[PDB]
């Protein structure tokens, strides 16, 4: 758990480290882990005495490192009690030439079915009886990580399409803050196609409330530096 | 640093000029100009992000 | 939260000439108190009034590159817009576009379409007005539009300006002379500028006459905390 | 019984990533023995106020150094109460001319039956009166170890085929996990067959959960040395 403390702006009174102008507050997370930070704004919401913060928070991820991925992710649809069939040869443009190890990683693989890989980039989806919904599952080809989702759809007509999950991702609704104690609480998930020593930016934009209503917003960033054991 | 074994045939006009050269210092490399060596660093430039 | 001392008037940080210093980031908005307690409290009296007046001069600006743009659509209707008309790109640049989500609309939601253009679904049963911030290559300008009740129009608003004091915001406490108010910054402040506030404070006396007094405060818009 | 402290994922840990380090910890195994570890996930679930862990873990064994085997394994069938032949001499195939000294093991011999080996690569297995199941017994063809398993059959029809245990494996159910403490148990087995100085590496995914049934992953990494005597 990550615990971080705001810069109160009180008197903006903070003798800057001189050399070491970074104002943004270094994160390290690893591909796969999905972690919580907790930030304390009662620096700069105590002395506005009011009503402490609000549940109106904005959250942006702008990348700073991309290292653009070698494998492209895939999607595929299939019908409910259906077995599913796919290829994994295609969603791997190599530039030279070499071989090509398909592998799916025990730790990420499906979640609703099983995954039978065949010989050469071929395998077979047999989704879980009595169920409708998406599954998702990592490839590693060659070692470049990629994703593949799968909509099983209730056998009527149809199911839509969802977004492709980045590579670093807050949850929709999994933040709170505690008006008693002026404490946000966030989830701070890395997908494992994440690549070892990019770096990205999160920055949060908190807006706490006075007696009468009116806002008062804070804004603060985070420098996210993707490391890995591996 | 003198790096004895190589009996260049001496010449009149080296290949990194003075510009290319100054150039590709800040850039670390081992340039070279018998033939000596100098700056000897590596090709060690920033660390995580914070580049200086 | 800024607090202040003023001098108490008795030729007793004059930087350069007078004024003090507050720093800001673009976007934020903060507040500030000022106590009055040294010069008010020897002329014993009623303390302060609510007659504050502030006033807002660039000692450096920086002229902004994009501009902005109004709108004045309907209710329920959607609404299509351009963002290239805007940025003049004087030297030859791509013109890639972005809608930060942080400052976005507040009662609707923007399409970005592939050459600088958006569609813009207003908030079903909303009359009213409503702003959203653009970044044309990293410069950021604002596009504000007004939503109207079918009936006939709705009144143009003023674009906001990079720094402002909001219209009725301010407090004062007589028992404590102390003078609270609030600091907007807009997310088209350019880093670097500086602006100056000034501020003309009346307290009273026990029988109804005015004393008057007068200070500044440079506000440097500074990126990165 | 090893005792591992977990990455509190805090930030301290590693000067953020400044450091980095986070190489995988270290444990020393014999072939033929049976450990325990246990991981203490407290440091990193304390501070995430909630239901603790969840019974969820996950594993995945892959060799660094593996030194392919010499010897083969073999796979024979029988019925019940019928006595069991065979040869030893086809699992050796030597790329230059030496001697073979077949031998079987006092401590991994069988353990429903009675091997009697023959004087020239032969063994006659007796199995178990009254019993039906599987049986293996390790062989040691000049020093090199390998295994042999023989199915037993309930006279009916016949007995499914077992996965050739590996050196290094994690029992299918022996994990557990205590919420009240945050320690997870599990064991260690490795082979007789293991050859010293090979290194494989274990990664082990834990998930905890929230107030609201939400999840968290963490993701660690172990070296497991196959060294000798001790």
């Amino acid at each position: 758990m990550y615990f971080f403390s705001v810069d109160p702006r009180n008197g903006a009174s903070k003798s800057g480290d001189v050399c070491g102008s970074c104002c943004c507050e270094s994160i390290s997370a690893r591909p796969g882990e999905v972690n919580g930070v907790m930030v304390s704004y009662a620096a700069w919401s105590a002395p506005l005495r009011g009503h402490g913060l609000t549940n109106k928070t904005t959250f942006e991820i702008d990348g700073v490192s991309v290292t653009p991925p070698k494998v492209s992710n895939a999607f595929g649809r299939t019908k409910v009690g259906v077995v599913f069939e796919g290829t994994l040869s295609d969603l791997f443009p190599n530039p030279e030439g070499e071989q090509v190890e398909y592998e799916i990683s025990e730790l990420n693989g499906p979640s609703n079915g099983v995954v039978e890989l065949g010989a050469n980039g071929a395998f077979t989806y047999t989704p879980g009886a009595l169920f409708t919904g998406v599954d998702r599952f990592w490839f590693s080809i060659n070692g470049n990580i990629g994703e593949y989702v799968i909509s099983v759809d209730p056998t009527t007509s149809e199911l839509p399409q969802p977004p492709f999950t980045t590579p670093v991702y807050v949850p929709a609704a999994r933040r709170s803050v505690d008006p008693r104690t002026h404490v946000l609480k966030f989830v701070l998930g890395v997908s494992p196609a994440a690549i070892p020593g990019d770096v990205y930016r999160l920055t949060v934009r908190q807006v706490a409330i006075d007696c009468d209503g009116n806002e008062f917003v804070h804004i603060s960033c985070y420098d996210i530096s993707i490391g890995s054991c591996g | 640093g003198l790096l004895s074994c190589i009996n260049m045939p001496e010449s009149c006009t080296p290949g990194w000029t003075f510009g290319e050269v100054t150039q590709l210092q800040a850039n670390g490399f081992v340039v070279s100009g018998s033939p000596y060596i100098y700056n000897d660093v590596t090709n060690y430039l920033r660390d995580e992000k914070n580049r200086p």
